DNA sequence: GCATCCGTGAGTCGAGGGTAATAAGCAGGGATTCGCCCGGGTGTCAACTCTTTTTTT
């Protein structure tokens, strides 16, 4: 390896542009890879009713089906203070709610 | 962080911050300056010579 | 992973990085170990050689 | 108009001297830091030439 005038400005050059930091030392050839890093760094410069997209306020949101296949929509019904239907907040949710602890 | 902003000025008002280390509550700027640190009888008044 | 990642930080009071508080678990555990397992005190010379590492970094 | 609940106070000088506990792991890439070495500016010395105050003639 060198370190003439030319080796500092490509390898500014190279380093400004873009490109990964290993493969600076392959191309210049004979710099080490912990050469180039030491010299960057002293130098510095370093199915439902409703699809996915006619989906209003107060209407269930229950998917049905798989996204990534054809027919995937939900159910879109009378659904308003939650974002389940109530024929799915009973089987969505932790039926039979029994928690309690101290405060 | 509005708690711990107006518990580093006073200390006293809301609950106490304790430290997990020590057992001595801290002491903050309002009560560094009372009757421990403060003019008083530490620095002010009362001085050693 | 959050909880340790920030525990190691911010309740140290001073700057300590991940693999030094993490080397220092390693070493107390170790150090623990051989004092229970073995006699009545693991001495920093042979703790070097159990954990193969230098006597400088170890001390 | 009264009854109930939350802040301040407590003297002053001296002695006495340090403290203490929990504890994952490894893979990627950069920023940091310690050893060697060339080196150019700072010191420390052999060694070649004008001046002159007398001390000698
Ligand atoms: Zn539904």
């Amino acid at each position: 390896m060198s370190w003439t005038d030319e080796r500092v400005s490509t390898l500014k050059k190279l380093w400004l542009d873009g490109l990964s930091a290993s493969q600076i030392a392959k191309q210049l050839g004979g710099v080490t890879r912990n050469a180039v890093i030491g010299k960057v760094h002293r130098l510095g410069l370093s199915p439902g009713s409703a699809t996915v997209l006619t989906l209003g306020a107060h209407m269930c949101k229950w998917p049905i089906g798989d996204p990534s296949s054809e027919g995937f929509t939900f159910c879109g019904r009378r659904s308003s203070e939650g974002p389940y239907c109530v024929e799915h907040a009973r089987v969505a949710y932790q039926p039979q709610q029994t928690k309690k602890k101290s405060g | 962080l509005q708690e711990s902003v107006d518990a580093l000025f006073d200390n006293g008002r809301r609950g106490r911050v304790i430290t997990g280390a020590n057992k001595r509550p801290l002491k903050s700027l309002a009560d560094m300056l009372k009757g421990k640190q403060g003019r008083f009888r530490q620095n002010l008044l009362g001085k050693r010579v | 992973q959050a909880i340790t990642r920030s525990i190691a930080d911010q309740a140290r009071t001073i700057r300590i990085p991940v693999h030094m508080i993490e080397t220092i678990n390693k070493i107390v555990r170790t150090s623990r170990q051989m004092l229970h397992e073995i006699g009545r005190e693991p001495t920093p010379e042979e703790l070097a050689e159990k954990l193969a590492m230098p006597l400088e970094k170890v001390r």
